[PDB]
């Protein structure tokens, strides 16, 4: 089926640098179900990323996405300390929903 | 009664209408709707667009309606250019980059994208075409990239038939873009696929 | 302005049931699919299965068939999912989510913790 794999499983980041997150599919998606989102503990998923690039109301624009076929990334451009979380992709096509795992994003 | 076709869709419009990115006039995007269900009222009653005009129906009519197909063009132009993307219409963009024809039954939905589309240093990636040698049939798309005379000589002259558009945050209402979504229909001689939320019932 | 809203739950014992609503405000209840989603503690997120009211469809997730009841009422604007005969495996939390048509952006409730126990 449709099955995303996450990569790397965790990171290890300074605040205040760049990083990215990928996120692979099994077989081709049309990027227009692809999500992201990320939590902290305790919490609902928030949603960051939409249609593998719109970016949610609210978001700060250190976040983009980007991506096509079965290759599709996360960016944050400086990892500001409220920005270490658990983050994950979705695809939300209409027969299938499927999450990815997650990535821990650390500092440290 | 209500007798339709037996549907297990929702219409995949989201990707037409809520797309980060147009095409733009001169390379206009065609999407076709196909064996799926679409409540028109909700996006119809939504206040967000400037323009809702219908042709050959009327927009509180479409849910008592099932289509042979439904084809979706999507492009960005200026605010100005409104005008011209309707039947009976002439102009740069009428003429030579979108042309309805004239016997037309759709409908041409359309919004303000200053928020989306305008960059603060121009959106030069939104391109016109002003040159071209005569005026499009109904439905083409001119994405050539020849070049266009000026005095009577082979190819001062050689005009490149693009021309961006600076979408700025600094423009006036008639500078700034638009989204425009215009639904062409096919219907009533056929087994259409294309329809309204309705009860069929026996 | 889609929201989505959660009841708060808790069972005595397994081999019981639960069901959870989900009411939806905001308006266009129809045209719309419903879907829920599970969360088990140190878990990732899991599709149980979806809705959509108006075709009046139901698609359940292969590992949740059986169990799991997902239905919808539209007169009210809601939702539910019920898991029957509960293992304790299961207490999780539940959220609910939306998507409308003419759209791509998706929509959760609060999602609620389910938590069966002696
Ligand atoms: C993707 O869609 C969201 C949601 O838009 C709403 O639903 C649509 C079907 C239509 O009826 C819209 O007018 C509704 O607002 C868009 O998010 C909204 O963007 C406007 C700015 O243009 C903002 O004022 C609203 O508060 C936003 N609403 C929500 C719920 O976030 C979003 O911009 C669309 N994205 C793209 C690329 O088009
Ligand atoms: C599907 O819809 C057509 C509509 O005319 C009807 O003739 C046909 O019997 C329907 N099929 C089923 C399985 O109900």
């Amino acid at each position: 089926e449709i099955v995303l794999t996450q990569s790397p499983g965790t990171l290890s980041l300074s605040p205040g640098e760049r990083a990215t997150l990928s996120c692979r599919a099994s077989q081709s998606v049309s990027s227009s179900y692809l999500a992201w989102y990320q939590q902290k503990p305790g919490q609902a998923p928030r949603l960051l990323i939409y249609g593998a690039s719109s970016r949610a109301t609210g978001i700060p624009d250190r976040f983009s996405g980007s991506g096509s076929g079965t290759d599709f990334t996360l960016t944050i451009s400086r990892l500001e300390p409220e920005d270490f979380a658990v983050y994950y992709c979705q695809h939300y096509g209409s027969s299938l929903w499927t999450f990815g795992q997650g990535t821990k994003l650390e500092i440290k | 009664i209500v007798r339709f076709p037996n549907i297990t869709n929702l219409c995949p419009f989201g990707e037409v209408f809520n797309a980060t990115r147009f095409a733009s006039v001169y390379a206009w995007n065609r999407k076709r709707i196909s064996n799926c269900v679409a409540d028109y009222s909700v996006l119809y009653n939504s206040a967000s667009f400037s323009t809702f005009k219908c042709y050959g129906v009327s927009p509180t009519k479409l849910n008592d309606l099932c289509f042979t197909n439904v084809y979706a063009d999507s492009f960005v132009i200026r605010g100005d250019e409104v005008r011209q993307i309707a039947p009976g219409q002439t102009g740069k963009i009428a003429d030579y980059n979108y042309k309805l024809p004239d016997d037309f039954t759709g409908c041409v939905i359309a919004w303000n994208s200053n928020n989306l589309d305008s960059k603060v240093g121009g959106n030069y990636n939104y391109l016109y075409r002003l040159f071209r040698k005569s005026n499009l049939k109904p439905f083409e798309r001119d994405i050539s990239t020849e070049i266009y005379q000026a005095g009577s000589t082979p190819c001062f002259n050689c005009y490149f038939p693009l021309q961006s558009y600076g979408f700025q945050p600094t423009n006036g209402v008639g500078y700034q873009p638009y989204r425009v979504v215009v639904l062409s229909f096919e219907l009533l001689h056929a087994p259409a696929t294309v329809c309204g939320p309705k009860k069929s019932t026996n | 302005q889609v929201q989505l809203v959660q009841s708060g739950a808790e069972v005595k014992k397994p081999g019981s049931s639960v069901k959870v609503s989900c009411k939806a405000s905001g308006g266009t209840f129809s045209s719309s699919a419903i879907s829920w989603v599970r969360q088990a503690p140190g878990q990732g997120l899991e599709w149980m299965g979806g809705i959509i009211p108006i075709l009046d469809i139901t698609n359940y997730a292969q590992k949740f068939q059986g169990r799991v009841t997902i239905t919808a009422d539209k007169s009210t604007s809601t939702a539910f999912m019920e898991l029957s005969s509960l293992r304790s495996e299961d207490t999780a939390v539940y959220y609910c989510a939306l998507r409308n048509q003419w759209d791509l952006l998706v929509y959760w409730g609060q999602g609620t913790l389910v938590t069966v126990s002696s």
